[PDB]
DNA sequence: CATCCGTGACACCAGG
DNA sequence: TATAATGGGAGCTGTCACGGATG
C-alpha cells in the first residue's frame, strides 16, 4: 500500500511474494504460532503456557510471554516476559508496610536477640524499638505514607494587603501550588494514556513538592 | 540525585526513530483510530469507552482509573465485561479490536521516541516562571496532542508538527501558572504587550516612558489611566519572608500589623458602649425599650418591620411607630440632660 | 531522619529507600515466578533488569544501502550467527524484517511448447525434472521453424522460448533448453524450415 | 574495630 | 495548528561534634 492509489502495488497474475532488503532487521526472543482459524487473545495479553492462543484451542501457549498478533504474517507471536509485579515510589513503599504483621516481625527480632553476634543482636535492638513502638502506640506504619496532604489554615499563612495597597504573602502560598499544580497535571496525564517515562517524572517531581 | 539528570538519562534510553520507524507509528496510530471508530459503529458502545478499554489492556491492570467524560466507573471488572463483549466478535470484526490494540501499543511508542524534542524546546523558556522539570511536562502534554493530531499522509516529519503543540502548550502553562495571583491568558498577553511597547520605548527614547507616550504607542481606546491600571493590576506579591537586615533574625512580614482582629480598647469600648446603652434603655418603660430593641437588631440580629413588632405586641403598626417616636423621644431628652452616650459617637 | 523510620521497618538501606523513593530502581511485590536465580520478593531491579524480565529482551541492526540479509523472515536465529554480511546477532530467538525495501514476485505460469529432435538422441520420460537431460546429441542439429511468422524471443535465465505470430496471433510456441542457442533475434520474420536455434552435445531442462 | 561522611548546632536586647 | 527542528548547566568554596554507614 502506499499514500495515494496510484502508488500502490496490485499483483498482475498468481504468485508467490519474496522480502529482499530490509531497512532493519529486529531480532527477538520470542516464540512463533501460526494460526488458520478466529484467534482468541489480542495484542499486548499476557499469558502463561498451557492458555489458548487462537483456533477455538487447538494450538495453546509454550513459553511465559506477551501476545504480539501479526494479522500480516497469520502468526500469533509471543515474547518471553513474566507478569512480574515490580513498583516504584511511596505506593511500593506503602504496600510494603501495610502488609506487615507487627507482631510476626517482633518474634523474629527477638530471636535475632540471642544471636552471639554484638552487631545483629544491636542491629535487632534498633529495628525492635521501631517495631514496639508502632504496636505500643496504635499506629500504622503505613501512615509514614500521605495520601492527603493537609492544608493549613489561610489565615496562618495570609494573603494581606499592605498600606501601599500592595500583597505581602507566605511562602507555603507558593509551595501548596506548586504541589497542586503537579498533582493536577498528574491526575490529567493519568487521566489520558500518557506512558511510562512521563509519568514516572510526574510522580518523581511531585514526591519533591511534598518534600 | 539530579532529577533532570535522571529524566535526560531515561530519554536517551527509547532510541531516535528512522523515517521509516516513524512514519510507521503514526500509521499505525492512524488506523488504530479508524478501528476504534468501527468497533463502536459495531458495538453500539461509547467509543470513548472502547478507547479506554483498549488502552487499558495495553498498558496492563498496573494503570486503572475513573475517566471523568467516562459515565461508568472503569474498574477491572467493567473492562473485563467490556472486552468479553470484544471477544465474541467474527474474525472480520475482531480484526478491528486486534488493529486498535496495536495502535495504542504504537502511540505509547511514538510519545516515547519523540520525548527528547520537548527538551530541547523547552530548555529555552527557563526563567519565565516555571522550573524546567515542570516545562518539560508540560511540552509533554503538548506531545501527547501533537500525536493524537498526526496526519502522516502529508509527508511531514512529525518533528514539524509536534513543535507547535510542544510550545503552545509551554506558553499557555506559563500563562496559567506562573502568577500567585493567577490572570486570564488574554489579560497576560496584554500586559506582556505592554512591557514590550514600553521596552521599545525606552529603546528609542533613553529613558522610561511615561503613561502617556505608552499610551501613545499602545493605539487607540489606551490612555494613560488605563496603562496605569494595567500596571497596577499586574502587581506581583511580595513574601513575608523577606529578609529584612544583615542579621538572619528579621522577616519583612514582622511589621505588618494586624488590622482584621479588633483591639483590646476597641472591645472595651464596644463593651461599654453596649453597657450605657442598655443603661439609657432601661430608663424607658419595657414595652418601648422592646420596640427599639426589635427595630434596631439587639435582640435577634436583623431589623424588624413596623408590621411585625406591631404584630408582636399586638398593636397597630401606627401605634408601634408611634411609641417608637416617644421612646427615641425621651432617649434624646436623657441623652441632652445627662450626655453619658455622647463620646461614643466620635 | 537517620537511621529512617521506614526504612529500619522494611530492612531498607537509606540508599535502597532513596532508589525506589525517587524513582530510580523498581521493587518486586509478587515476582510471579520471574526468573533473572528466580526474582525473589523486594528486590531491586534496575530498569534494564526490570524491562529484559517485564517486556523480554530484544534488540535492532542496521543494514547498509543496497545489502541483502543473510537470513530470511520469521526464521529462528542462535547468538553468533551473522544476520547479514555485517551484522552479528547477540542473542537468539525469533529474526523479523521491519521494512523490506524490495519485493520480489514470482509468478506462476502454465503453458504449452514444443520442440523437435531426432530420435536417435532423445531421452525418453513421461516428465523432466529440472536439470534433467533432455537430449544427447552426437553432431550439432538445427532445429527448424515448422510455422511462418514473426519472432517473440523471451530468454529466461537460462534456455529461451520462442513464439510466433502471424497477425499478431500467436501461431507456436517452441521451447529451447539449455543447450540450445537461438539464432533469433526479437521480432524477426521467419518461413518454414528455417534454423531457429542450434543444439550441441548434451541439452538439459533450465534450473527454473 | 576503625575511618568517612552527612547533618546538626553555633548569646541577649536594640534597629534594621 | 504542518519545512525541520530530538539529552542542562551552574558551581563558587566554616568549625566542630555526633551518630550511622562502610569497608
Ligand atoms: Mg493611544
Ligand atoms: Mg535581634
Amino acid at each position: 500500500a502506499a499514500i495515494d492509489p496510484e502508488e500502490e502495488v496490485i499483483a498482475e497474475a498468481e504468485g508467490v511474494v519474496h522480502l529482499h532488503e530490509p531497512a532493519s532487521i529486529l531480532v527477538v526472543k520470542a516464540r512463533v504460532y501460526p494460526f488458520e482459524d478466529d484467534v482468541e487473545v489480542s495484542t499486548g495479553d499476557r499469558v502463561a503456557p498451557g492458555d489458548v492462543l487462537a483456533d477455538g484451542g487447538k494450538v495453546k501457549s509454550d513459553v511465559y510471554g506477551r501476545v504480539e498478533v501479526d494479522l500480516v504474517r497469520n502468526v500469533v507471536r509471543v515474547v518471553e516476559s513474566y507478569d512480574i509485579d515490580a513498583r516504584m515510589g511511596a505506593e511500593a513503599i506503602q504496600q510494603l508496610l501495610k502488609e506487615l504483621d507487627l507482631e510476626a516481625l517482633e518474634k523474629e527480632l527477638l530471636e535475632e536477640m540471642k544471636h552471639p553476634s554484638r552487631a545483629r543482636r544491636a542491629k535487632a535492638r534498633k529495628r525492635l524499638e521501631v517495631v514496639r513502638a508502632f504496636l505500643d502506640s496504635g499506629n500504622r506504619p503505613e501512615w509514614m505514607i500521605l495520601e492527603a496532604v493537609p492544608v493549613l489554615p489561610p489565615d496562618l499563612r495570609p494573603m494581606v494587603q499592605v498600606d501601599g495597597g500592595r500583597f505581602a504573602t507566605s511562602d507555603l502560598n507558593d509551595l501548596y501550588r506548586r504541589l497542586i499544580n503537579r498533582n493536577n497535571r498528574l491526575k490529567k496525564l493519568l487521566a489520558q494514556g500518557a506512558p511510562e517515562i512521563i509519568i514516572r517524572n510526574e510522580k518523581r517531581m511531585l514526591q519533591e513538592a511534598v518534600d | 540525585s539530579d532529577p533532570v539528570r535522571q529524566y535526560l538519562h531515561e530519554i536517551g534510553q527509547v532510541p531516535l526513530l528512522t523515517l521509516e520507524e516513524e512514519v510507521e507509528l503514526a500509521r499505525k496510530v492512524e488506523e488504530g483510530m479508524e478501528a476504534i471508530k468501527k468497533l463502536s459503529e459495531i458495538t453500539g458502545l461509547d467509543p470513548d469507552l472502547i478507547r479506554e478499554v483498549v488502552r487499558a489492556k495495553i498498558l496492563g491492570s498496573a494503570r486503572v482509573r475513573h475517566i471523568p467524560g467516562l459515565k461508568e466507573t472503569l474498574d477491572p471488572k467493567t473492562v473485563e465485561e467490556i472486552d468479553q463483549k470484544l471477544k465474541s466478535l467474527p474474525k472480520e470484526h475482531k480484526r478491528y479490536l486486534h488493529i486498535a490494540r496495536e495502535g495504542e501499543a504504537a502511540r505509547q511508542h511514538l510519545i516515547e521516541a519523540n520525548l527528547r524534542l520537548v527538551v530541547s524546546i523547552a530548555k529555552k523558556y527557563t526563567g519565565r516562571g516555571l522550573s524546567f522539570l515542570d516545562l518539560i511536562q508540560e511540552g509533554n502534554q503538548g506531545l501527547i496532542r501533537a500525536v493524537e493530531k498526526f496526519e502522516y499522509k502529508r509527508r511531514f516529519k512529525f518533528s514539524t508538527y509536534a513543535t507547535w503543540w510542544i510550545r503552545q502548550a509551554i506558553n499557555r502553562a506559563i500563562a496559567d501558572q506562573a502568577r500567585t495571583i493567577r490572570i486570564p491568558v488574554h489579560m497576560v498577553e496584554t500586559i506582556n504587550k505592554l512591557s514590550r511597547t514600553a521596552r521599545q520605548l525606552q529603546q528609542e527614547l533613553g529613558r522610561e516612558p511615561t503613561y502617556e507616550e505608552i499610551a501613545e504607542a499602545m493605539g487607540p481606546g489606551w490612555d494613560a489611566k488605563r496603562v496605569e491600571e494595567t500596571l497596577k493590576i499586574a502587581q506581583e506579591p511580595v513574601s513575608l519572608e523577606t529578609p529584612i537586615g544583615d542579621e538572619k533574625d528579621s522577616f519583612y512580614g514582622d511589621f505588618i500589623p494586624d488590622e482584621h482582629l479588633p483591639s483590646p480598647v476597641d472591645a472595651a469600648t464596644q463593651s461599654l458602649l453596649s453597657e450605657e446603652l442598655e443603661k439609657a434603655l432601661s430608663k424607658l418603660s419595657e414595652r418601648e425599650a422592646m420596640v427599639l430593641k426589635l427595630r434596631k437588631g439587639l435582640i435577634d440580629g436583623r431589623e424588624h418591620t413596623l408590621e411585625e413588632v406591631g404584630a408582636f405586641f399586638g398593636v397597630t403598626r401606627e401605634r408601634i411607630r408611634q411609641i417608637e417616636n416617644k421612646a427615641l423621644r425621651k432617649l434624646k431628652y436623657h441623652e441632652s440632660r445627662t450626655r453619658k452616650l455622647r463620646d461614643f459617637l466620635d | 531522619d537517620v537511621p529512617s523510620k521506614i526504612g529500619t521497618l522494611l530492612d531498607l538501606s537509606a540508599t535502597e529507600l532513596e532508589q525506589v523513593l525517587y524513582f530510580s530502581k523498581y521493587i518486586v511485590l509478587d515476582p510471579k515466578g520471574a526468573i533473572l536465580v528466580p526474582v525473589e520478593k523486594r528486590q531491586l531491579l534496575t530498569d534494564e533488569e526490570y524491562r529484559e524480565l517485564r517486556y523480554g529482551k530484544q534488540e535492532t541492526y542496521p543494514l547498509p544501502p543496497g545489502v541483502d540479509a543473510l537470513v530470511k523472515d520469521g526464521e529462528e536465529v542462535v547468538k553468533g550467527q551473522e544476520l547479514a554480511p555485517g551484522v552479528v546477532s547477540r542473542l537468539d530467538g525469533v529474526a523479523l524484517y521491519r521494512f523490506p525495501r524490495r519485493v520480489r514476485v514470482e509468478y506462476v505460469k502454465k503453458e504449452r511448447a514444443g520442440l523437435r529432435l531426432p530420435l536417435a538422441a532423445w531421452v525418453e520420460k513421461e516428465a523432466y525434472k529440472p536439470g534433467e537431460i533432455l537430449a544427447e546429441l552426437p553432431e550439432p542439429y538445427l532445429f527448424r521453424a515448422e510455422e511462418e511468422g514473426v519472432v517473440e524471443l523471451k530468454e529466461l535465465e537460462e534456455g529461451a522460448f520462442l513464439v510466433l505470430r502471424r497477425e499478431d496471433e500467436p501461431v507456436a510456441t517452441y521451447f529451447l533448453p539449455v543447450g540450445m542457442t537461438p539464432l533469433v533475434v526479437h521480432g524477426e520474420i521467419v518461413e518454414k524450415g528455417q534454423p531457429l536455434a542450434e543444439a550441441k552435445g548434451l541439452l538439459r531442462m533450465p534450473r527454473q
